[PDB]
């Protein structure tokens, strides 16, 4: 048993084919009350849950390197969202956990990271990928993949309207195999909950 | 919470899993002793009548809630509406002893007669089921009574469990429900 | 008691006014309230909050 | 209910009142109160839906003049599944720790 | 005294001001519990009733009182006058458990039947006007009330606020005059 | 000098003609955290802060008894107006400012005040409404009121969707008069601030 | 209480003839008589008697 509960606000996820989580280049956030906000910067709690996202279908046909990325923040409809209309200025990292569920007779890899300051990698490049905050998915062993990371970049508060520092990736290391036991495809999905969330400057209304 | 449910064994989550408080609560109501101890009527009756809680309506909130446990025990009380005096007599006793005068016998009084009677059967306790191959030397043996009671005419009676125990629990059911999603009925509302 | 509420003390000895339980060996013989008791509550496994 | 070699992924979400329609998408549902799991070696999963609401108690009938379910509902959803076609998932209710039923009623026709 | 009136402050200025001696008070008789504690009728009646104390008349003692307030709790008596056997039932049950004997029955007896009945909404406190959009899933949400009495024929009833708690106050108005001076009535005086 | 600056979030408000504050009913709110919402409730203070409304035109012609009335809440396009769409169940207070500026060579009298549970009022009930909680606005003393009062109703928590428990009323009690030296008419506005704004039962994504 | 004036004791039990207050924290909870008492009394200004 590997068994893994993760909780953010009122929303609950758990895995009993867990492999940990994975923390990538520190445990803990950088300050939030810095100079360039003066003290007006506020946390908000209820934006700290759990939404979704498909990734990919995980079929026989797609190769190594392979891959589906997903930039964070992303089109949001919850309080989240919200915020990234009302306030100027936000910051936030992020608990990340990405399933792909067939079954233990299936075979493959698939390789799960998080990139800051994506660029698109050439396939030599590729081989290079586990330099980043990851975790592996093969049917043999796991469905579930997890991921945190903590805010980042050159400005202590972001417009995420002109810039996203985070964006999660999904490669194929190596192909889906099949068999008349197997699933015959496996469905990516993410399950993804903003941390820490800390906004400032109060935009007007649209009226 | 994940668990082996294979196992059977009791598994009661709350709210804390995710965030929220367990409240109060304030179970007098579903206390047997207290729910039970209310007076239900017997529909069918007759000049002589043997006192039997299988004969309550099972429907109503009593009759219900016996059928819903397999063993019972409790003592009794009944009100009856009837002409000329009533005899009562225990558990056990022939027919005919109920034209004799000596047994507790209530000269009327109007409206009706209410009395409290002691458990008298054989048994140390009483079942609303009994899975008998005969049971003799969809029924139950004749010695599950309270006795017996007889008038010029009986037009009401009333029963009442004091000191109810019931065990082990079966089926109850609510309202079939007909409808895609809601058994909806008239509500009481001021006018 | 269930469904009494009368302060005033019983005018009739409790051997008529109702039947006399023997024993043996009202004691906490209470099978549901042990079970419901047992309930697990916890949570299986590790947890991230 | 499903063989070793079936596996799924859950999700269950208390939708409280407040709007038209159920969400029959677990993205819209996300954003309610909600748990998601999976399949392994335990095959039981219990949650507990929370009494949220403006008055204190709520009736246990409902009344024919309601259109919407007053206290809201449950929508239980498949993330994905692997190999499960088929394959079942067992619903019960009990009583939570705080539950709880007050003033008696005799409502059944007889 | 002058005052800044502007700030709504309160000021009670007294007798002394100009050499008086202000008296002794006794109030009981305006204090609220008292006052509410009375029997008031209830005039729009049915075989089935359900009970909302804003039936009662909105001049009468206790009726012009409760609506001088918007928030309101107590308990309840009542007294019924009635043909055959009446029946109460808690707010929220559905009408036709009325027809069910196991729910407080009281068996008919001359004259009327005096009663004690408990507060019973699902609401910490009632009112006795609501700002309601709709209130849905001039009019008060349904659940405000105190149950539900039925019987073959209901004659008189009578109702009773007891432990009565009231809370923000409303207008209360005194008879419109008409007369250039006083409203002038005949007042009771020895033949 | 009767200064007062009040303050609510990054938002404050000070007049120099200020005549107090009246507290309606209470000091403080009952408890936010009952049986009702579990304990599923939360805060959020972003909400708390002043938005405007126009109230209506004082002019020489409106007579004794001329009545506005203001539903609370209103509609709302701000942080708050947010709540009451991705929330089931609300509650919280009002801080209100109602501010009346002509100049000090006008005369007249309006009453403001707080009305829980609104029912249109009789004429002659229009006599008795100093009996809810209350200001007056003369412009030979004043031309702010301002009253606070806690959140109330037969249940802890609301739908403002289905019933508004307050209600802001302003009615003339004397006529304006104007004269050669006084302004010709006054506006009337109102500067108000929602207090220990709760929220339970997270509503869906409409998507 | 108010407007009950029996000397002796109720036969019937408090849980019975009535229904049960409960709690979350019968006090001084009295908005309006605090009001009236706060109500200003004295003279606002000098005095000449």
């Amino acid at each position: 048993d590997r068994l893994l509960t993760t909780r953010n606000g009122h929303t609950t996820s758990t895995t009993q084919s867990s492999v940990g989580v994975t923390y990538g280049y520190s445990t803990e956030e950088d300050h939030v009350a810095g100079p360039n906000t003066s003290g007006l910067e506020t946390r908000v709690v209820q934006a700290e849950r759990f939404f979704k996202k498909f990734l990919f279908d995980w079929t026989t046909d797609k190769p190594f390197g392979y891959l589906t990325k997903l930039e964070l923040p992303t089109d949001h409809h919850g309080v989240f969202g919200h915020l990234v209309d009302s306030y100027a200025y936000m910051r936030n990292g992020w608990d990340v956990e990405v399933s792909a569920v067939g079954n233990q007779f299936n075979g493959g890899c698939l390789l799960v990271a998080m990139v800051p300051e994506w660029k698109a990698f050439d396939t030599r490049e590729k081989y290079q990928l586990t330099l980043f905050p990851h975790q592996f998915i093969s049917p043999r062993t796991n469905m579930t993949a997890h991921i945190t990371v903590p805010y980042l970049g050159v400005n202590r508060y972001d417009q995420y309207k002109k810039h996203k520092p985070w964006t999660l990736v999904v490669m194929v290391l190596s192909p889906l195999t099949v068999s008349n036991t197997a699933a015959p495809q496996i469905k990516v999905y993410a399950n993804i909950a903003p941390t820490y969330v800390h906004v400032a400057g109060e935009l007007p209304s649209k009226e | 919470t994940t668990t082996t449910g294979e196992s059977a064994d009791p598994v009661t989550t709350t709210v804390e899993n995710y965030g929220g408080d367990t409240q109060v609560q304030r179970r007098h109501h579903t206390d047997v002793g207290f729910i039970m101890d209310r007076f239900v009527k017997i529909n069918s009756l007759s000049p002589t009548h043997v006192i039997d809680l299988m004969q309550t309506h099972k429907h109503g909130i009593v009759g219900a809630l016996l059928r819903a446990a397999t063993y019972y025990f409790s003592d009794l009380e009944i009100v009856v509406r009837h002409d000329g005096n009533l005899t009562w007599v225990p558990n056990g006793a022939p027919e005919a002893a109920l034209s004799n005068t000596s047994n507790p016998t209530a000269y009327n009084k109007a409206p009706f007669t209410r009395l409290a009677l002691p458990y008298t059967a054989p048994h140390r306790v009483l079942a609303t089921v009994y899975d008998g191959t005969n049971k003799y030397s969809t029924q139950l043996p004749a010695s599950f009574n309270y006795g017996a009671i007889q008038a010029q005419a009986i037009h009401e009676l009333l029963v009442r469990m004091k000191r109810a125990e019931l065990y082990c629990p079966r089926p109850l059911l609510a309202i079939k429900v007909t409808s895609q999603d809601r058994y909806k009925q008239k509500i009481i509302a001021p006018a | 008691s269930g469904n009494t509420g009368s302060i005033i003390n019983n005018y009739y000895m409790q051997q008529y006014q109702n039947s006399m339980s023997t024993q043996l060996g009202t004691q906490n013989n209470d099978w549901f309230s042990k079970l419901a008791s047992s309930a697990f509550t916890g949570l299986f496994g590790a947890l991230l909050a | 209910t499903g063989s070793t070699d079936s596996k799924a992924r859950y999700m269950v979400a208390y939708i409280p009142p407040g709007v038209e329609t159920p969400p029959d998408t677990p993205e819209e549902a996300a954003h309610c109160i909600h748990a998601e799991w999976d399949t392994g070696l335990n095959s039981k999963f219990t949650f507990s839906i929370p009494y949220v609401s403006a008055a204190d108690y709520a009736y246990t009938a409902s009344d024919t003049a309601e259109t919407t379910n007053v206290q809201g509902w449950v929508c239980v959803y498949q993330i994905t599944h692997g190999k499960a076609e088929n394959d079942t998932l067992l619903v019960s209710a009990s009583a939570g720790k705080d539950f709880e039923l007050r003033l008696p009623i005799d409502p059944r026709t007889q």
